[PDB]
């Protein structure tokens, strides 16, 4: 690996933004964690988009819990819809999010990469583990607004898979 | 859901798609002419390494090592707030020559003239 891929655990395209991140990292994810994820409900536009996509059986392989979710627009000899299991409006995304499992995220494990900051908009990547209270890697992006003086999710796309076994060691102790 | 929105929704899956087979097989094997793929403007962080800008972004892929990656998951969202999407994809990415490796990249591609051009790439890789 060079020292131009060598991972670091943040970038910031506006260092100006770390804190507000930060802010929005901590109360999302306790929120999260703690089981009652509805209140996340004003977290998220009313008009507000995401989707969740994993790898298959073959490739990742078993995700039972998250299955129901899946939508993932590369298809191999398989038409469904583009709108299949895309969530439109706070109502069905916090209701998606509410039907996982309870998680623990560790936020030891989090990578942040915020690579848009400006007055209109805040688009950050944030990538770590989760254990399904089994250990799951994750990937989400936040596309957020402004909106009534705070913070608003107007686009989440979230990826999972299984994580490292190595990793899984590490986390139990 | 709007009849637009689900227009959109379809066009943006569709403009997803190709988008990321152009991007991948030009990372892998035309890396001279990437920098096509972005805007003067964009934005670029591999793994927290950060690049500003088309001409570093090219610039800091010509010094990348040999690369090979394998497309997995595609999911795309329009961006309504000139239109953009929000592209996640999911693989396997081989580094000439490390063991393989899987990796997240989030896109955020715009048009311009008719083409689409990246506004934010977001690379990250893991283990096993």
């Amino acid at each position: 690996l060079g020292s131009l891929l060598e991972t670091k655990a943040s970038y910031l395209c506006d260092v100006a933004g770390a804190e507000v991140v930060r802010q929005f990292l901590d109360q999302y994810f306790r929120i999260f964690d703690s089981g009652n994820r509805q209140a996340l409900l004003d977290a998220y536009h009313e008009k507000a988009m995401l989707s969740i996509s994993m790898p298959s059986a073959s490739q990742a392989g078993r995700l039972n819990s998250f299955w129901k979710f899946n939508r993932n627009l590369r298809r191999l000899l398989n038409e469904e819809n583009r709108t299949r299991n895309l969530k439109y409006g706070r109502l069905a995304c916090v209701s998606t999010l509410d039907e996982w499992p309870k998680t623990q995220h560790d936020r030891r494990t989090f990578t942040v990469d915020l690579t848009i900051y400006n007055t209109s908009m805040m688009v950050f990547t944030v990538t770590g583990l989760f254990k399904e209270l089994d250990v799951r890697h994750f990937a989400r992006t936040y596309v957020v607004v402004p909106q009534n003086n705070g913070f608003c999710i107007r686009n989440e796309t979230i990826f999972i898979t299984n994580a490292t076994h190595e990793q899984v060691r590490e986390f139990k102790r | 859901m709007d009849s637009d929105l689900k227009a959109k929704v379809e066009s943006c899956a569709r403009t997803a798609d190709t988008f990321t087979r152009l991007y991948y097989a030009s990372v892998d094997n035309r890396r001279q002419q990437i920098g096509r793929l972005y805007l003067d403007n964009a934005t670029l962080s591999w793994n927290g390494n950060g690049a500003i800008g088309r001409q570093m972004i090219e610039s800091y892929f010509q010094e990348l090592p040999s690369s090979n990656h394998q497309l997995n998951t595609l999911d795309a969202q329009p961006i309504v707030d000139q239109l953009a999407y929000l592209i996640m994809a999911s693989g396997s990415v081989k580094f000439a020559d490390q063991q393989l490796r899987k990796f997240q990249q989030t896109f955020i591609v715009t048009a311009e003239n008719d083409k689409w051009k990246v506004v934010s790439d977001c690379y990250r890789m893991q283990e096993v």
